[PDB]
RNA sequence: CCAUGAUAAGGAUUAUAAAUUGAAAGUGUUAAUAUCAUAAUCAAAAUUUAUUAUUUAUAUUAAAUAUGUAUGUGUAGAUAAAAUAAGA
C-alpha cells in the first residue's frame, strides 16, 4: 500500500517526538 | 570555454529544469536502464 | 560496612542485564524501597523497575513473535527504542540506589569499602587497611590509623 | 606473569557527580536500616530538618522521568569479528562507553531548575514542617 | 540452536493467570450491553526552445565522479576559475583507512563536495566584490550543476549540493556523458 | 508548483568567528539544511537514509582496508613462495 | 513452584469443578527440568 | 626513503651439475652488478663432510663469473646448519666499497669445515640423548645409536 | 622552601658531619673517578662516559668509581617563559624520578655503583662535590641545550677552577678549604650518529630533511660491545661498601643517609593541589611505558617479536601511507629515547639483528630502513637545533625570512585554556589532545595537528603550544620538539621536505573511519564516519538519534562557520571558565585545574615573576 | 618393544488444532595415542623436575612428615566453553 507507507514514513520524518500509532495501525491493516 | 555556452553546451545528451536528488535518481536509472 | 576489602567495578549494562538474580531480587529491592521510605522519598524510579523486571520475567519463558511479520523498518525501531527507554529507567533507578547509599553511609558514620567515594565527608574515596600501602588512584601514602572521618563520640 | 603500571580501567572518578561513576560495590544490609530509623527518628525529635530538606532536594534533582529516545537513538553494540572471541576488547570497549556516559550528561534525564516537575514540592516551605506558616 | 525451555509445558509457557475475573467481566459485558441498548432504546424514542537560458551571475559548477576519485570545481560565466579542484586525493580520504573500495563512494563525494563548497562560498563572495558586485545580507547564489561519471560519488555530490540550499540555489541539473 | 564587540557578545569571547569575505586558514564547515515538508516520496526516505536512520550502531573496531591488506598480503606471499 | 503443583493437586482432588480454572491457569501441569548430574569433566 | 636492494637468495644442492652451477654463478654476479646482497646455500648434501668440496667449487665459480662480470663482492663467514651450509656475499653498495673480488681461503674452509664437523658430530653424540622424551623417544634414539643410523 | 633548606644543608661553608661523604678506609680508595649523569642519559649499557670512566680506572689501578646525579630544581617547578604553562608536569616527574630510582638501582644492585642524589642548582652541587670526594677525573656527556649547555660549561670551568660554592649569596671560593688537579671530560653520545663522522661538517650541512637521511646512508654507527666491554670489567674494580645502602634502606624503614640524598617528591619539588591535575577521561590505549633500563629493552624485543614492524610501513608497499593512532603496535620508544634510558645505538643494533635474523623476507629491509630514517631524522632534528641555537626559541621561529604570511600572534588566554583542555570542535584534535594528557604521549600525526591548530588554525602563539607539549609528553626533547612546533606552525619552511598538512586532511587521512577518535571520545560512537570529523554540521534531529548534543556534551568548535552570531545565543554557546564553571571548583581551595599560569596558579615556589605573568593571573582574576 | 582396538573432535529432524502433564540428546570420519593377538638385549623405587581450570585483608599449624614466597590502579596477545532449573 504506496499511501499508507507514504503516510507511515511522512510521521516517521516530520514528528520524531511522536510516532502515529493510527498510521502504523492503518498500514498493517492494509498491507 | 567552461563559461556561459560551452564546448559541452551542444553535447549534453540530458537536461531537467529545476530537489534535483530525485532528478539524479532518476538520471542514473535511466542510465542503468541503457546500459 | 562489614565490607571493607577491595572492589572491582562494573558497567550499569552488565547489573541491570542480570535479571531476578541480583538487580531484581525481591529481598534486595525490598531493602531498597525500605531505604527510601524510611528517609521519607517516593520511590518511583524503583517502582518503575519492579514492573519492568515483573513484566519481563512473567514473559521470558514465552518465545518472540515471528520477526517476519514485523516491520524491520518500523517494528525494530520501535522495540529498540522501548528496550533503551526501560535501560535507561533502570540506570537510573540504579544510580539513585547508589547515591541513596552513599548519603545513609555518610548519614549514620558507616566506613564504606576501599576506593569508595561519599560526598560531603570523603569526596575522594576513603580506603583503610588496604593491600597497597598507597592509594589506587591517587598514590597518597596511607597512615597505620587510617583515617577517622567521623567524630569519636557514639 | 608480566608486571604493568598501566592504570586499569576501574580508576575511579572523584569529581564527577557525588558518587564516584562506575562506583564501588556496596552492600546495605537490615542493621543499616535500624541504624537510620534510628537516626531519622532522633533527628525529627529533636527538630532538624535540614538534613531531610538536602534528601529531599537530592530525590528532585535525580529522581525524575527520563525522557522517550526518538527511533534510532541506541547503545553503541560491538562488532562481530572473525578473530575467535575478543572477549577482552568488548569488555573495554563498554567499560569506556559507561565511564564516558557519566550521570552528569544524561540527556535523557530533565535536570535542572529550567525543568519543572509536577511532583514534588520546590522548597523545603511547602512541606508538612511549615503547617504553621501556611494557615487561614 | 535447540529450544531453551523445551523441557517446560506450553500451558507453562506462558501460564495464564486471573481466571477467575473472565466470569465477571463478561458479567459485567453483558451488563454494559444491555445498558447500551437501553440508552439506544430511549434516544430512539426521543538555442532556443527546451535549451536553457543562462545568466550572467550565475555560476556552473562541474561534479566528476570517478571510479577511484571524484572532483568538484566552479566556474563563473566569464569563464574563470573561482576555486581550484577539489579531489578525494587532496582531500586526503584516498589515502586509506577505508581501502580502495571505498575510494569515489557516495559519502566520500558528498563531504568532498561539502569541503569545496564551504570553501568556495568566501571566495565567491571575495570574487563577486573585486568587481563591486556585492553579494548582499541574504547569500542566494545561482548554480547550475553539471553532473559527469555514472558513480557512487555522484549520489553524495547531489545530496551535498542539494544541502545548504538556503546560500545556494540550483537552477539547472544537467548530465554529461 | 574589540571592546564594543565583547560588551555585545560576552559568549564569543571564548570562541573565534570565521571572516566571510575570504577564506580562512582553517576552514570550517556550515550546517547543512535538510527539507522540513517533502512535496511526495522518495524524499524522506532519502533524508532518513542521509541522517544515518537505518545505520548499524555497531562501532568500527578494525578498519575496511584491513581485508585489503591481508589479500595484498597473501598476494606477495604466494609470489615469493613460487 | 513444587507447594503450588501439591497445593493445586490438593484442591482438584477435593472440589472436582477447581479442576478446570486450574488447569487452564497451568497449576497442575509439570516441568521435568532438572539440574545437570555431577561429572567431572566440567 | 631510499630504495633498499632485495636481499636474493640463490638456492644449491648437493649434486647440481656443472652446467647447473655455472648458470647460476652467472646469474649470482648478475645480480651482484644489481647490487644485491646474494645468500647461497646447500640444502641437500647428506653428510657436512661431503657437502664442503662442492660448496667451495661453487665458490670458485661464482669467483670466476664476478671477474669476467667486473662483480667485485666479500664473501662471509660460510655458516653450516645441519641441514644447509649458507654464506653472504655482499657487493660494493653503499658505506662498505669493495673493489675486488674476495673469496676465503682453502685454509679457513678447512678449519670451517672440521669446525661444522665437530659441531655436528658432538651434537648428534650427546644432544639427542637429552633433547627429547625419555620413555619412547630416548630409547628409539638409543636404537638408532646402535644401528649407527642416528645421523 | 625546600630549595632553600637544600641549600642550607649542603651548600653550607661549614659541610656538617651529617651531610659528608664518608671517607674510604683504604689510603688507595682516597681518590676515586666520578661520572655525572643527566637526563639525557640514565642508561649503564651504552653510555660512552661511563664507559670511559671505568677505562680511566682501570688504567689508573683499583681507582672506586663513584656516580652523581643532581636535578634540576628549577625545570619541575618553575613557570614557562609564556602563558605560565608548568614545566615537567607532575605526570612526567613521577616518569622522570622513577627512571632515577631504576637507574640507582641498576647502579648500586647490579654494578655495585654508589648514586648520590642531589636536589637544587646542578652547577654549585657538582663542583663542590667534585672537591670533597677528591675525584680526578670527572666524566659527563655534553648538554648543548639552553639551561643545559650554559650549566654544563659553568660545570666543567667550576671542575676545573677548583672551585667550592656557598649559597647564602651566589659565592665561589677556591679549593685550598675542603672542610690534584681534577679534569672534566666531556663525551658526546646523544645522536645515532656520533659527531666527528658525519659525512659533512655541521657549520656546512645543507638544511634538509632528505639530505641528512642520504648523509647517514653513508654515515657509520658505533657498536656497543666496546662499550659493554668497560662496562663488564668495572666490576672487578674495588667499590667503596660504606657508600652502598643497607637492608634497612632498600627496605625503606629508615630514609637515606643525609650525605647519599632523598629521591624529593611532588610537594617538594613545588607541585601543589595534585586533585587539580587529576584527568578524569576515558584512557582509550591499553599500552603503558614501565620506566626504566631493562623494562626498555623488554620492550624493544617485545615490539620486534610482535610483528610491530609494519607500524613503519605495510607489507609490500614501498610507500608511506595513513598510520593508525589506534593501534597497539607501534613502537613507544619516545620516551625511553629522549630520557636516555635507551640508547639509539642499542636500538639500532637490534633492528639490524632482526632485519638480519629475519632477511628471508623480501620486505624487511624496508622497514628497517624507514626505522633508521625515522632515528637519523631525530638526529636531523639534533642538528638544526644546535645549527639555529637560540634563535629556535624566539617569536615567529628562528627564520624569519619565511614568516612573510604569518600573522602578529594574536594571544587569547581562554583560546589556549580551551586548546590545551581539548575543548575544541574538531573531533581528531580532541582526541589526540585526551591521549597526549592523560598517557603522556601522543603519535606524530596527533602532534603535527595540535601544534598546527594552535599556531595557524587559531592564530595563537606557537610557543604557548610548544611548551603546553612540553609540559605533557613524557618524550619531551627540547631541539626536536620546538625543531617541529616550528617547521609544523610554517615558521621553518625548508623546501624538499613533509608538507604542512591540514587538520582536517589529517582527520581525513589517518582516521577516515573514526576508529580513534569513538575510542577516545566513545560518546560520538554512534555518528556515521561520513558525520564524523564534523559533528557541528548534524541538525536537531539527527544530533538527538546519534545521542551527541552539542553544548552539553562536544561543544561547539573554537573557529565557528560564516556568520553562526545570529542564528546562536548563549544558550548554545556554553562557557567552560566561567566563574559558575567546574574548571573554577577545583583545587580545594578553588583557583582552577589544568591549562593558562597554571604554575602561577598551583605552584608553591614561584622564582622571578614576569609582568606579563602578573597582567595574565589579575586578567584571570577579574574574568 | 605387542599394532592393533578404543577414545578425542563431532554434527542429523518430524510432532495441525484441541486434550493431556504431557509425546521427546544422536553418530561417521579425520586425527592423535596406547598397557591387546602378532618381529631377544633391557623404566617403576635412590624420585628435583619443571606435567591448564588455586584459599586476596575483624580472629589464621592438635595427632601418619604435610609448603617462606608473585601485595603493586587487577592493566596484553591468543585459547577454551554454554543456548541443558533456571530467568539473551
Ligand atoms: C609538534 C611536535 C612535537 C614533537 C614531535 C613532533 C611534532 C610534530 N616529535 C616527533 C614525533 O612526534 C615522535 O618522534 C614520534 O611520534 C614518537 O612516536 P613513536 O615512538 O611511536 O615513533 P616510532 O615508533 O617511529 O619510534 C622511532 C623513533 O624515531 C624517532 N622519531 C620518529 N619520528 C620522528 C620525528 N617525526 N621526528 C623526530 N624523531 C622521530 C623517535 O626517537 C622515535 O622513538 C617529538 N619526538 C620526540 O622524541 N620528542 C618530542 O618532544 C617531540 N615533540
Amino acid at each position: 500500500c504506496q499511501s499508507e507507507t507514504m503516510a507511515l514514513r511522512l510521521c516517521m520524518a516530520k514528528a520524531g517526538k511522536e510516532t502515529c500509532e493510527r498510521e502504523s495501525r492503518a498500514l498493517d491493516s492494509c498491507l | 570555454a567552461h563559461g556561459g555556452i560551452s564546448h559541452f553546451y551542444g553535447r549534453t545528451p540530458m537536461v531537467e529544469e529545476v530537489p534535483i536528488t530525485l532528478v539524479d535518481r532518476r538520471i542514473m536509472h535511466y542510465v542503468h536502464h541503457s546500459r | 560496612n562489614t565490607f571493607l576489602t577491595s572492589s572491582v567495578a562494573t558497567p550499569p549494562i552488565s547489573v541491570i542485564r542480570t535479571g531476578p538474580k541480583w538487580w531484581a531480587h525481591p529481598e534486595r529491592m525490598v531493602r531498597q524501597k525500605l531505604m527510601y521510605f524510611t528517609l521519607g522519598v517516593d520511590q518511583l524510579p524503583l517502582r518503575r523497575t519492579a514492573v519492568i523486571q515483573r513484566d519481563l520475567q512473567r514473559f521470558h519463558m514465552c518465545k518472540p513473535p515471528p520477526r517476519v511479520g514485523d516491520s524491520t523498518g518500523y517494528k525494530r525501531s520501535r522495540a529498540a527504542q522501548l528496550n533503551t527507554w526501560y535501560r535507561r529507567i533502570q540506570y537510573q533507578e540504579y544510580h539513585m540506589q547508589h547515591l541513596f547509599t552513599r548519603h545513609v553511609w555518610g548519614l549514620l558514620r558507616v566506613y564504606p569499602g576501599n576506593t569508595t567515594k561519599i560526598q560531603g565527608k570523603a569526596d575522594d574515596g576513603y580506603v583503610g587497611y588496604d593491600s597497597v600501602p598507597f592509594h589506587r588512584y591517587n598514590r597518597a601514602p596511607l597512615p597505620f590509623p587510617a583515617r577517622e572521618l567521623y567524630e569519636r563520640r557514639k | 606473569n608480566k608486571m604493568r603500571s598501566k592504570p586499569s580501567d576501574n580508576v575511579a572518578w572523584y569529581d564527577k557527580g557525588p558518587v564516584e561513576w562506575l562506583p564501588r560495590p556496596v552492600r546495605l544490609t537490615y542493621d543499616h536500616l535500624d541504624q537510620l530509623q534510628q537516626w531519622t527518628m532522633r533527628a525529627t525529635l529533636d527538630g532538624r530538618t535540614e538534613e531531610f530538606n538536602r534528601i529531599r532536594d537530592l530525590h528532585r534533582e535525580w529522581s525524575q522521568h527520563p525522557l522517550m529516545p526518538v527511533l534510532g537513538d541506541v547503545e553503541p553494540k560491538f562488532p562481530l569479528n572473525l578473530f575467535k572471541q575478543n572477549h577482552r576488547a568488548k569488555k573495554r570497549f563498554l567499560v569506556r562507553w559507561h565511564k564516558a556516559n557519566t550521570p552528569a550528561n544524561w540527556l535523557w534525564m530533565p535536570r535542572g531548575p529550567t525543568v519543572v516537575t509536577p511532583l514534588h514540592r520546590t522548597n523545603p516551605t511547602q512541606y508538612p514542617e511549615n503547617w504553621k506558616q501556611m494557615v487561614q | 540452536f535447540p529450544d531453551k525451555y523445551r523441557r517446560v509445558p506450553m500451558l507453562l509457557k506462558p501460564q495464564q493467570g486471573g481466571q477467575q475475573y473472565f466470569n465477571h467481566f463478561l458479567i459485567r459485558s453483558t451488563n454494559d450491553r444491555l445498558t447500551q441498548q437501553d440508552v439506544d432504546n430511549a434516544s430512539g424514542q426521543a538555442m532556443w526552445g527546451e535549451m536553457p537560458r543562462y545568466t550572467s551571475d550565475m555560476v556552473f559548477l562541474y561534479l566528476v565522479s570517478r571510479r577511484r576519485n571524484t572532483y568538484a570545481v566552479a566556474y563563473t560565466y566569464e569563464g574563470k576559475r573561482i576555486l581550484n579542484t577539489y579531489t578525494a586525493g587532496n582531500r586526503g580520504l584516498k589515502g586509506g583507512d577505508r581501502g580502495f573500495r571505498s575510494e569515489g563512494s557516495t559519502d566520500n563525494g558528498h563531504q568532498v563536495t561539502s569541503m569545496y563548497l564551504n570553501d568556495l562560498l568566501p571566495k565567491l563572495r571575495e570574487m563577486r566584490a573585486s568587481e563591486g558586485r556585492p553579494m548582499g545580507r541574504g547569500e542566494k547564489v545561482e548554480l547550475v550543476v553539471r553532473v559527469m561519471g555514472f558513480y557512487n560519488g555522484r549520489q553524495g555530490a547531489v545530496r551535498a549540493v542539494q544541502d545548504r540550499a538556503n546560500e545556494f540555489h540550483v537552477r539547472y541539473f544537467e548530465d554529461i556523458t | 508548483v574589540r571592546h564594543l564587540y565583547r560588551q555585545t557578545n560576552p559568549h564569543m569571547d571564548e570562541y573565534l568567528a570565521s571572516s566571510n569575505s575570504r577564506v580562512d586558514t582553517l576552514p570550517v564547515e556550515r550546517p547543512l539544511s535538510h527539507a522540513v515538508t517533502f512535496n511526495s516520496d522518495a524524499e524522506a526516505e532519502d533524508q532518513l537514509k542521509w541522517e544515518g536512520f537505518y545505520a548499524e550502531p555497531y562501532v568500527d573496531q578494525a578498519p575496511t582496508s584491513d581485508i585489503d591488506d591481508m589479500a595484498h598480503t597473501f598476494m606477495l606471499t604466494n609470489r615469493w613462495h613460487r | 513452584f513444587a507447594l503450588r503443583m501439591a497445593v493445586a493437586n490438593a484442591l482438584v482432588k477435593l472440589i472436582p469443578l477447581t479442576r478446570i480454572p486450574l488447569k487452564k491457569s497451568g497449576l497442575l501441569s509439570v516441568d521435568r527440568r532438572r539440574e545437570r548430574g555431577q561429572f567431572p569433566g566440567y | 626513503r631510499p630504495p633498499t636492494k632485495e636481499g636474493i637468495e640463490v638456492p644449491f644442492r648437493g649434486g647440481t651439475h656443472p652446467h647447473a652451477v655455472r648458470f647460476k654463478s652467472i646469474g649470482i654476479a648478475k645480480h651482484l652488478l644489481l647490487g644485491h646482497v646474494v645468500r647461497i646455500n646447500l640444502t641437500d648434501f647428506g653428510t657436512v663432510r661431503e657437502g664442503f668440496p662442492v660448496f667451495g667449487s661453487i665458490l670458485d665459480e661464482v669467483a670466476r663469473q664476478a671477474l669476467q662480470l667486473h662483480a667485485y663482492h666479500t664473501a662471509g663467514v660460510v655458516r653450516a646448519n645441519y641441514n644447509e651450509v649458507y654464506c653472504y656475499l655482499y657487493p660494493s653498495t653503499g658505506r662498505s666499497p669493495k673493489s675486488t673480488v674476495l673469496h676465503p681461503t682453502q685454509e679457513q674452509l678447512a678449519t670451517v669445515r672440521d669446525r661444522c664437523l665437530l659441531e655436528r658430530e658432538r651434537e648428534v653424540y650427546f644432544d639427542g640423548l637429552y633433547d627429547k622424551k625419555t620413555p619412547r623417544e630416548r630409547l628409539t634414539y638409543m636404537r638408532k645409536l646402535q644401528d649407527g643410523t642416528a645421523w | 622552601n625546600y630549595l632553600s633548606e637544600q641549600d642550607a644543608l649542603y651548600l653550607s661553608p661549614t659541610t656538617p658531619e651529617e651531610a659528608r661523604v664518608p671517607s674510604a678506609l683504604c689510603p688507595q680508595l682516597s681518590a676515586c673517578v666520578m661520572v655525572v649523569f643527566a637526563a639525557n642519559d640514565m642508561r649503564v649499557h651504552d653510555n660512552y662516559a661511563l664507559a670511559l670512566a671505568a677505562t680511566r680506572a682501570e688504567a689508573a689501578g683499583g681507582l672506586p668509581v663513584i656516580a652523581v646525579t643532581v636535578v634540576d630544581y628549577r625545570m619541575f617547578a618553575q613557570p614557562s617563559a609564556v602563558g605560565g604553562f608548568f614545566r615537567q608536569s607532575p605526570m612526567r616527574a613521577r616518569f622522570f624520578l622513577e627512571t632515577l630510582a631504576a637507574l640507582r638501582y641498576k647502579l648500586e644492585r647490579e654494578l655495585r655503583i654508589p648514586l648520590l642524589v642531589r636536589c637544587g642548582r646542578p652547577e654549585d652541587h657538582i663542583p663542590r662535590l667534585v672537591v670533597e670526594c677528591g675525584a680526578i677525573d670527572v666524566f659527563l656527556t655534553t648538554q648543548y641545550a639552553p639551561h643545559e649547555k650554559e650549566v654544563h660549561n659553568d660545570i666543567v670551568e667550576a671542575i676545573n677552577q677548583r672551585r667550592w660554592v656557598s649559597r647564602d649569596p651566589t659565592a665561589g671560593y677556591k679549593a685550598i678549604e675542603h672542610d690534584a688537579a681534577p679534569v672534566a671530560h666531556s663525551v658526546w653520545q646523544t645522536t645515532l650518529v656520533h659527531i666527528d663522522d658525519l659525512p659533512v661538517p655541521v657549520a656546512s650541512m645543507v638544511e634538509g630533511e632528505r639530505w641528512y637521511h642520504d648523509d647517514v646512508t653513508t654515515a657509520n654507527i658505533r657498536p656497543t660491545a666496546a662499550f659493554d666491554r668497560c662496562i663488564n670489567r668495572l666490576s672487578d674494580l674495588p667499590a667503596r661498601g660504606d657508600l652502598l645502602p643497607t637492608t634497612g634502606e632498600l627496605s625503606g624503614l629508615e630514609p637515606p643517609p643525609l650525605y647519599r640524598g632523598r629521591a624529593p617528591t611532588l610537594v617538594e619539588l613545588g607541585y601543589g593541589s595534585p586533585e587539580a591535575f587529576i584527568e578524569e577521561e576515558v584512557i582509550a590505549t591499553q599500552s603503558s611505558h614501565p620506566p626504566g633500563e631493562d623494562a626498555a629493552i623488554e620492550r624493544v624485543l617485545d615490539w620486534l617479536m610482535d610483528g610491530g614492524m609494519t607500524s613503519m610501513l605495510r607489507y609490500g608497499r614501498d610507500r608511506r601511507t595513513n598510520t593508525k593512532m589506534y593501534s597497539q603496535r607501534l613502537s613507544r620508544l619516545s620516551p625511553y629515547l629522549s630520557c636516555g634510558a635507551l640508547s639509539p645505538r642499542r636500538f639500532y643494533e637490534e633492528l639490524r639483528r632482526f632485519t638480519s635474523e629475519h632477511l628471508r623476507d623480501n620486505f624487511v629491509q624496508q622497514q628497517y630502513r624507514e626505522a633508521l630514517l625515522r632515528l637519523s631524522r631525530r638526529d636531523y632534528w639534533h642538528w638544526m637545533g644546535l645549527r639555529y641555537g637560540p634563535l629556535l626559541f624566539y617569536e615567529y621561529g628562528p627564520r624569519p625570512e619565511h614568516t612573510d604570511d604569518i600573522a602578529d600572534w594574536r594571544h587569547d588566554p581562554k583560546i589556549v585554556q580551551k586548546w590545551c583542555a581539548g575543548l575544541t570542535g574538531i573531533p581528531f584534535a580532541d582526541a589526540a589532545m585526551r591521549e597526549l594528557t592523560l598517557t603522556g604521549f601522543v603519535a606524530d600525526e596527533g602532534r603535527q595537528g595540535l601544534i598546527w591548530l594552535l599556531s595557524r588554525g587559531y592564530g595563537q602563539d606557537w610557543r604557548l603550544g610548544a611548551e603546553w607539549l612540553e609540559r605533557c609528553s613524557i618524550d619531551y626533547d627540547p631541539f626536536v620538539c620546538y625543531g617541529n612546533c616550528a617547521y609544523y606552525s610554517e615558521l621553518v619552511r625548508d623546501d624538499f621536505g613533509e608538507t604542512v598538512r591540514n587538520i582536517h586532511w589529517l582527520a581525513h587521512h589517518h582516521d577516515q573511519t573514526g576508529i580513534y577518535v569513538k575510542k577516545w571520545l566513545p560518546q560520538l560512537s554512534k555518528i556515521p564516519p561520513v558525520y564524523i570529523h564534523r559533528p557541528h554540521v548534524l541538525t536537531e534531529r539527527m544530533q538527538a538519534m546519534h545521542g551527541v548534543q552539542l553544548g552539553k556534551n562536544y561543544p561547539y568548535p573554537l573557529k565557528l562557520w560564516d556568520g553562526a552570531q545570529y542564528t546562536l545565543s548563549s544558550e548554545h554557546l556554553t562557557t567552560y571558565f566561567s566563574e559558575g564553571s567546574q574548571w573554577h571548583r577545583k583545587a580545594k581551595n578553588g583557583a582552577g585545574g589544568s591549562g593558562y599560569a597554571e604554575a602561577l596558579r598551583h605552584g608553591t615556589v614561584i622564582l622571578e615573576p614576569h609582568q606579563l605573568q602578573s597582567s595574565a593571573f589579575g586578567e584571570l582574576e577579574h574574568g
